[PDB]
Order: structure tokens, then sequence, then C-alpha cells
């Protein structure tokens, strides 16, 4: 399937990933198109704070599901 | 190694027959009080031939033996003075990271080139008789002292975020969103005024093709183009005694260990001007700590400053006048944490969470491990 | 590009607004602004209304904004003063960010605290040990203060 992420620029980005994907393998092929580190991605789906080690199927995404890149909270 | 090169290259310059000292004493009599007046009242009238006699410093009133711990004293209050933000001659590249720098500003007064040719009499009157001042430059500064070509990287030294903007800039491409353009604006004395990097610069937006010009002219105005007059009264002031033949045998490392001595931390300083939150000063994780940081090398005392602080640059005034996130914040030992837990540090406050070890060698490998990946120095 | 940038940002938030957060120069100061939080529904802070003060310096867009709360909040990761330092404001800022990205952040922060950035130890504490003592207090706080 297809997801978009909506990252802190405006840009769009297309992933193309499983419903059985891994959150791991998302974060992946994120820093291989665009170089950002896993950890320093905080993605939000509909309120829902992304986790690693979890699939996508996890938080009910489903084709063509939007997110966005908010960033880390240190106070 | 890098050590006996340097000085291999004191040893050298030093040996110079246009860098010798005469053999008659000069006297400089300077009240403590009003050191500063008095020094530009006597430095800024010497010739040239007299300033390369023996220096003989007298406090008034202050009459005594060891007349090399009253010139470096004497050293010590005029570089602290003369050097002092208050003064709106130089002044801090940040607030939270304590660099100085010549003040932009500084033009207000109707003759700086006075005040700064005399700076740089003092500086080279305290690189030509063997003298270290105490302050803290930024490296743009040392490279400009050698007269060396800056770069965007330089503009790491003197303010982080500004670089981490500027790469981003170089990196990723710009739209005509962002509303970027050939122009810097400068709140001067309450009015905000505009300085056009190029001629008709303010109506000319950066595209994919420009940004390259931009970062190169913003990087020359940042660093450069803003403080001409004033450097360059200074680099005279500088080379009036010092030949510029002499000062290019050293890099920007070099040179300010030259000017500046070896750097170190003081730790009665940090003791005296630091607060707890939880702990007592009778507390062993307080104890423990402080002798920890009393027999360490300088190295792993700025890694460990910089690993809780965020920075290893320290304030002119030393811990006294420490600057948090959004103003003064001593440095702050607190207990927080799980004795299996490492150290934390909250750099945006100065805090340093120690958990309650139970003994000091626990606390020392705790607190070696924990601040391995922070390079200081 | 320090006065253009922010007339454009004050253009694009006068034209959609996020519906919930607003912000203007107080008088006629474009480097001073206020700014207006909504407390969000799904969290203890709902039904309040938090002020923010703004100041943008001579830098921006290359020097992020500094944003200070004004009215008190009961939260692990502000503190009594309410300074906000988090990675949109100190560690990653972009040229692209606007300053509505900021109040959003802001306002995800006051329904998601940070579990690890005890800058209330005694907070944070009570957030990993006791929730509903957390949110009790909370709303006990907004009740008293926000309103």
């Amino acid at each position: 399937m297809q997801i978009f992420v909506k990252t802190l620029t405006g840009k769009t980005i297309t992933l193309e990933v499983e419903s059985s994907d891994t959150i791991d393998n998302v974060k992946s092929k994120i820093q291989d198109k665009e170089g950002i580190p896993p950890d320093q991605q905080r993605l939000i789906f509909a309120g829902k704070q992304l986790e690693d080690g979890r699939t996508l199927s996890d938080y009910n995404i489903q084709k063509e599901s939007t997110l966005h890149l908010v960033l880390r909270l240190r106070g | 190694s890098h050590m006996d090169e340097y000085q291999r290259k004191i040893a050298y310059m030093y040996d110079r027959p246009e860098m010798a000292v005469n053999d008659a004493q000069l006297q400089l009599k300077v009240s403590r009080a009003t050191t500063f007046e008095d020094a530009y009242d006597i430095i800024s009238k010497l010739s040239v031939s007299d300033m390369k006699k023996k220096l003989l410093i007298r406090f008034r009133n202050e009459d005594g033996l060891d007349y090399g711990g009253v010139s470096r004293e004497f050293f010590y209050i005029l570089s602290h003075a003369i050097f002092n933000p208050g003064y709106s001659l130089f002044e801090y590249a940040t607030d939270d990271n304590y660099g100085l720098q010549i003040s932009p500003l500084s033009s207000v007064n109707p003759d700086f080139r006075s005040y700064f040719r005399f700076v740089g009499r003092v500086m080279g009157l305290a690189i030509y008789h063997r003298r270290y001042l105490d302050v803290q430059f930024v490296l743009p500064f040392y490279k400009r002292i050698l007269q060396k070509p800056l770069c965007l990287e330089d503009v790491k030294d003197v303010d982080e975020v500004y670089y981490e903007s500027l790469k981003w800039i170089k990196n990723n491409d710009v739209d005509e969103s962002l509303c970027l353009n050939f122009s810097v604006e400068e709140n001067r004395f309450g009015e905000s005024v505009t300085v056009d990097l190029i001629p008709n610069g303010r109506n000319i937006a950066v595209n994919n093709q420009n940004k390259m010009n931009y970062l190169k002219a913003l990087t020359e105005h940042k660093l450069v183009t803003s403080t001409e007059e004033q450097f360059n009264a200074l680099k005279g002031g500088l080379n009036e005694l010092i030949p510029d033949s002499v000062l290019q045998i050293f890099n920007e490392n070099e040179l300010d260990t030259l000017l500046n001595g070896k750097r170190d931390i003081d730790v009665q300083d940090w003791k005296r001007f630091t607060d707890y939150r939880s702990y007592t000063e009778t507390d062993d994780i307080v104890i423990w700590f402080w002798e920890l940081l009393s027999e360490w090398s300088p190295e792993k005392k700025a890694k460990l400053l910089q690993f809780a602080t965020g920075t290893s640059r320290l304030p002119l005034s030393g811990f006294k006048d420490m600057h948090g996130s959004d103003g003064p914040r001593k440095f702050t030992i607190e207990k927080v944490g799980h004795i299996s837990q490492l150290p934390k540090a909250h750099t945006c406050f100065n805090r340093l969470d120690i958990p309650p070890y139970n003994s000091k060698e626990e606390l020392e490998q705790k607190l070696t491990i924990a601040i391995q990946e922070t390079a200081g120095f | 590009m320090a006065l253009k940038r922010i007339n454009r940002e004050l253009a694009d938030l006068g034209k959609d607004p996020p519906s919930s957060s607003s912000a203007g120069p107080v008088g006629d100061d474009l480097f001073h602004w206020q700014a207006t939080i909504m407390g969000p529904a799904d969290s203890p802070y709902a039904g309040g209304v938090f002020f923010l003060s703004i100041h943008f310096p001579t830098d921006y867009p290359f020097k992020p904004p500094k944003v200070n709360f004004t009215t008190r909040i009961y939260h692990p990761n502000i503190n009594s003063n309410g300074s906000i330092c988090l990675d949109i404001l100190r560690d990653q800022w972009s040229p692209a960010l606007t300053i509505s990205k900021v109040l959003l952040s802001i306002s995800s922060l006051l329904t998601d605290p940070n579990p690890d950035d005890p800058l209330v130890p005694e907070i944070a504490h009570v957030y990993k040990t006791d929730r509903s003592r957390y949110e009790l207090s909370a709303r006990e706080w907004t009740r008293k203060y926000a309103i």
C-alpha cells in the first residue's frame, strides 16, 4: 500500500509499505529517502503517537493514511 | 606531539632578533580601583620603543616583593576589565554560549579607534612580555587576526543554531513561501534598520540559484563586514609591536594558547557557586563528587561541564554570572533517578541529576561512562 | 527578511487560522506577539484558555522565537515562569517552520506530557506513579487559574 507523511517543511512524502510492515521498516524507509534518524521521528496518526517495535496494523493504519511529523518534547 | 611543536614555535618566536626586550626598566603605576582609566591613560601614550623595555608594574599603596605575581594580577584585572561586555567594547556571541566578539554597537562612541588601538596594544603587550590574559574569544576572531579566509563552518563556533539554519538552507531547496531576501535587519538602540548585502538587495528574493551567494554574503557580513573599522584599529594596535610575519607561524589554536595559556576550569569557584535540590552540602554524593572533580584532568572536567550545562565556555566572571535558557541559572545538582541509571543532565537549566549511589567508586564509574559521548575542548 | 517573513506569517494566520489558537501583535510592535491557546478537550486542561508571549529575535527565521506562558499550568514540562525550550524552539528549528507550527506543537504538548523530562520532578514522579492524582491536580489548577 501507500502512505503519506507531512514533515516540518510542508513537504508531503509518499511511502510504499504494507499493512504487515513494522514501524521499524517504515522508519528505515523514511531515513533512506530523507536521512531523518528514526529516534528523532515523532509521528502523529489521528492523535496516536507511533512507537518502535510495532506494526502499522497495530495503529489501525489503512490505505493512503496521512500522518504528521511533530517535534520532540523536552520542556 | 602537538605540545612539542608548539613549544618549538614559541622558542623560535621569542628567539627572533625583532622581539628582544631591552635592559632598561619601565615603571607603570596603576591604582587597583581605577585600573581601566589609569591603564588607558598610560598605555595609550607610551611609544613603541618604550613598550619594548622591561615592564615593572607596581600597584598604588600596595608595596611588596614578587613583581611577577603583581604583573600577572594586573594583566588579569585589565583583561577582565577591557573585555567586559558591560563596557560596550566586546559582547558574548550568545547569552547561553559565552563567546567574546567585537560588538557592532561599539561604533556608537564618538571615537572607538582610540579604545580599540588600546586593546590591541594590551594584547600585544601580553604576548610580548610572556603574560597571559584570561579571556576566551571565538575561533573566527583568531582566524581574522592571522588573516585566514572565513567560510560557513566558522559560524559553528559563533552560534550553533544560526549555523544549523544556514546548513539547512544549503542542503534543502528553498521555495517562495519563505520571505528571505538579500537584507539583514539590525536593531540598534531600539530602532531597527535594514542593511543590503548587495546593491538593491532588499528587493531580490533568494531562489534555488541564489542561495549560495546568499549564504556567502550572510557569513561574510556576520563575521567580517559588520566590524571592519574597529577590528582594523585593533589589529593595527596589535601589529604595532608584533610584526605580522611573526603571528603567521601559528594557527587559530596555537595563538589562543599563546594568548590565554593552557585553559583550566576552576573547581573552588564551581563549588562555591553551585546549588542543590533535595541535596545538602554535607551529603555523601556531594563530597564524593567534589573530591572526584578535585582530582581530575582538565579535559574530563570540561567534558562534564559541557555534558551538564551545555557548553564548555564559562562567563567572564566564573560561575557566578552564569546564564541558563531564560536567565541567570547557577549550576544545580539534583537527586533524581534510580540507583542503576546513569546521571542525567538538563542542559537548558544547567541541572545535573545524580542518583543516590552507595560508594565513590560507583559514582566515578557512572559519571565517567555517562560523559563519554560529550567532547570538550 | 525579519519583517517580510513576519508579515507573511501574520497574513497566513489571518486567512486560515488553526481554528483553536490565535496570535497578534500587541499594540504596534511586530516583534512582540500575544497568543491564545484553547484548552484541548481530550486533556484535563479542557475548558480553559492560556496566554503566551512570543518574542521574535532580529535573526528570525534563522533563530527560533522565545515563547513563554503567562497563565499558570500544572504540567511536568512547564515551570512556574512558563519557560519552554522544546526541540521545535531550541534544537530542531529550521527556517521553514512558521509560528502556527509552534502553537500546534504546544497544543499537542498540553495533551501528551513528556514522561522522562522532569522539569518539575515532584509532578513527574506523580505522573509516573499516580496518574489519577496528577490529572485531578491539573484540573484543579486549570479551574483555579485558567478561567
